[PDB]
């Protein structure tokens, strides 16, 4: 048997409902995966650090859990130091950095590519201080190489009048999610495209638009077998035992949580069918002395392969997703339609 | 009051003149006659490449030896552990390193802010199409700031990130901004990757009649500028120490006779950073002075002055430390240090230097109230 961290935020209770199930779902009795659970501000370096150590203290063979752009560096330095494996649905990070699984898929090629697309030369982009400025940059350096008008406002800590002077009719929005009901109030023709993995997981439909078009991207299929039959056991699971269950459709992040744990589970069982054997904790120890099987436990959790909640799931050598399937979405009158996809070595592809 | 006051000093990868400011200012402080006196002892780490756990050791190192502040510089990679568990602590960072615009309890950014500063020359010179050449190093501060009043003033900007360039990449780059025409630049980068770029501009040929560079560094003066001297381009940038001030002047005199082999980095002038980095001793040693002065008898007996402790133990008198830093107002080899509330640096000035043929002239100076005023 085999305990493992839990970092999660403390408003994120979906999520922690999907890991639970996923606990359940994907245990054998050949070994009992055990959870050790701490919930957090993960905006806090001071906060994860410590919860990082407590952890490591204890014996956790790996880490799921939670970052944001203040404490990724906390998370990668510790883990990569220590080399203690963490696997996590958060933003993905630029660079290479060793003991760190990545389940979010990367949305920039996708993005970029999408704006090809629909052959987008002047368009306005409405970007997020609080998140992180990583994709901004991205945009900026394509729009600098492909000569495009990218007018780029901040509205993450009215900019109405200025949209109109400008008077630019497409428009990128990679803001968070409830500040999108907002700004299509401020303009009430045009068009949108929502810069993130689950355009259908809050509101929307009628959010409303005033009917412009709307485009999107979305990791879970509500058409796949796995995730239909996942959802019929979810939309009836009791809401006071699993919060933030009992409905019709799973927020991304939480289909990546579910996922999440089928993939520490099989790096497990792979180490235990090439009968490698993991056993036996000071953060401040000086110099730094790195547990010695975590290189095998990095190596396991990088060649698992399987399908989830997130479709194909695979990793290469530095822990980011490879093999992915994002689904182009639109905002038809009748509803949220997949209008194509993006894959990892295809690109965009019409029906 | 005691007879030793004890500080933290985290310095980083390449700081040797900074380490040799900090060691000086410390010296010459512990061996003053000028008119509650102290001696301030330093618990020193220089970490190399500045990383969140190297960071996080050195912190707790000093945290258990009882610093009552932190002299400390961080990169990108440690800022946010450095600051958070600062704030967390109750212990004050006194920092020349990169200032963030988001949002300091605890921490004292002594390096004021260019985004000010480059603003208003790019509206006297009144740019309209520009290139912003960059990279992440310091933030994104700049680069918001320049795209936002793009936006804003209707203007043209090609903003690349030329962090992860190899050197035909700057060429191809300079090669694809020929071809369109482009002459004017913002550069923001770190210094190595400015020196770089500089010798990139040269190869191709760009250092001429014509093409105009406004380069946001803080030591326009210590940027070796021969070829574009000779070029003919116009070249424009800031410089915050003024040598010819007499307290400066001072510090000159003591600095060209110190042994190069005790103090490294002594055989050229001050950088800002190293003048930023003296400026902090001079900080924590008024702050220190006028809380005896308040009469307040600071001590960090007996905390148990482990970082990790749950629950957290905050200093209770690092509050009225914190508020002392920022009521702090002194002259300074970087001019008047003062701050405000969340800890940035205020009613600061700057000069503008041109390049001209006789060499880099000032041609006005930028005061963050007053902007802009020319010669
Ligand atoms: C990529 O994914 C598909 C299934 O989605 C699979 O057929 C293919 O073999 C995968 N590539 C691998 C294993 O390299
Ligand atoms: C700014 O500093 C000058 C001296 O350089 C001083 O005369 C003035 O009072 C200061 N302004 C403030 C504190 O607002």
């Amino acid at each position: 048997s085999i305990q493992i961290g839990g970092l999660f935020p403390r408003g994120a209770d979906q999520e922690y409902s999907a890991f639970r199930v996923g606990m359940v779902q994907f245990s054998t009795s050949e070994f009992r995966l055990t959870p050790h659970i701490d919930n957090l501000e993960v905006a806090n370096s001071f906060a994860v650090t410590n919860a990082f150590c407590s952890q490591f203290s204890r014996g956790v063979y790996a880490i799921f859990g939670f970052y944001d752009k203040k404490s990724v560096n906390t998370i990668t330095s510790f883990c990569g130091t220590l080399h203690v494996s963490f696997i996590t649905p958060s933003f993905p990070t630029d660079g290479t950095h060793p003991f760190v699984i990545q389940m979010r898929p990367d949305l920039k090629g996708a993005l970029l590519s999408l704006i090809e697309y629909y052959q987008w030369d002047k368009f306005a982009y409405l970007y997020d201080s609080d998140r992180g400025l990583s994709t901004l940059q991205a945009v900026l350096d394509s729009a600098a190489e492909k000569k495009w008008q990218v007018t780029a406002i901040n509205v993450g800590n009215s900019l109405f009048q200025d949209l109109e002077l400008k008077k630019e009719r497409r428009v990128i929005l990679d803001c968070e999610r409830d500040k999108v009901n907002d700004i299509v109030d401020q303009v009430i023709g045009y068009h949108y495209i929502i810069a993130n993995l689950g355009f259908t997981d809050g509101d929307l439909l009628k959010i409303q638009f005033g009917g412009a078009n709307v485009s999107g991207f979305q990791i879970v299929d509500y058409d796949d077998s796995l995730v239909s039959k996942f959802i019929e056991r979810w939309s009836t699971l009791e809401e006071k035992e699993y919060p933030g269950a009992h409905t019709a459709t799973i927020k991304y992040t939480s289909a990546l949580t579910y996922d999440a744990v089928q993939v520490m589970t099989e790096a497990f069982r792979n180490l235990r069918k090439q009968r490698i054997e993991i056993s036996r904790g000071d953060c401040l120890a000086n110099p730094a002395v790195p547990w010695g099987q975590g290189v095998e436990i990095e190596r396991a959790l990088k060649q698992v392969q399987v399908e989830g909640l997130s479709g194909n799931i695979k990793f290469d050598q530095n822990g980011k997703r490879i093999n992915y399937t994002i689904n182009i979405m639109e905002l038809k009158t009748n509803g949220p339609r997949k209008i194509g996809y993006w894959s990892e070595v295809d690109k965009m592809v019409v029906t | 009051f005691p007879s030793s006051v004890q500080i933290g000093g985290l310095f980083i990868r390449n700081t040797d003149q900074e380490y040799t400011a900090f060691r000086l200012a410390i010296f010459l402080h512990n061996t003053s006659p000028n008119a509650a006196p102290f001696n301030l002892v330093p618990h020193v780490d220089n970490i190399e490449t500045a990383n969140s756990f190297a960071v996080t050791n050195a912190f707790c190192s000093q945290y258990s030896r009882g610093v009552f502040a932190i002299f400390g510089l961080y990169d990108k990679r440690s800022v946010h552990t450095l600051t958070s568990f600062c704030s967390a602590l109750h212990i004050s960072l006194i920092t020349p390193s990169f200032p963030t615009e988001g949002e300091s309890q605890f921490v004292l950014q002594l390096r004021p802010s260019l985004r000010g500063a480059l603003l208003s020359l790019l509206d006297h010179y009144e740019w309209n199409c520009f290139v912003f050449l960059y990279d992440t190093d310091r933030g994104y501060s700049i680069l918001q700031a320049i795209m936002e009043k793009a936006g804003q003033n209707g203007w043209h900007v090609s903003a690349i990130c030329v962090e992860n360039f190899n050197d035909v990449s700057y060429r191809q780059l300079l090669e694809e901004l020929d071809r369109r025409q482009e002459k004017k630049f913002v550069i923001d980068c770190e210094i190595e990757r400015l020196q770089n770029i500089l010798e990139q501009i040269v190869s191709v040929g760009k250092h001429v009649k014509g093409y105009h560079y406004i380069i946001a560094n803080l030591g326009f003066k210590d940027i070796s500028l021969e070829r574009f001297i000779h070029g003919g381009a116009n070249v424009t940038g800031f410089q915050l120490v003024d040598f010819n001030t007499p307290m400066v002047t001072k510090l000159m005199d003591r600095w060209k006779k110190l042994d190069q082999r005790e103090y490294p980095g002594s055989e050229t002038p001050p950088k800002y950073t190293s003048a930023l980095t003296y400026d902090g001793v001079l900080v924590m040693a008024e702050t220190f002075r006028s809380l005896r002065r308040q009469k307040i008898d600071i001590s960090r007996r007996g905390n148990a002055g482990d970082c990790l402790a749950n629950p957290a133990a905050p200093w209770g008198q690092g509050i009225d430390m914190e508020r002392t830093l920022k009521q702090v107002r002194i002259q300074g080899l970087t001019g008047n240090v003062q701050f405000d509330h969340y800890g940035r640096r205020v009613n600061y000035t700057m000069d503008v230097f041109e390049l001209k043929s006789t060499g880099p002239r000032k041609v006005g100076y930028w005061n963050d109230m007053d902007k802009l005023v020319l010669i």
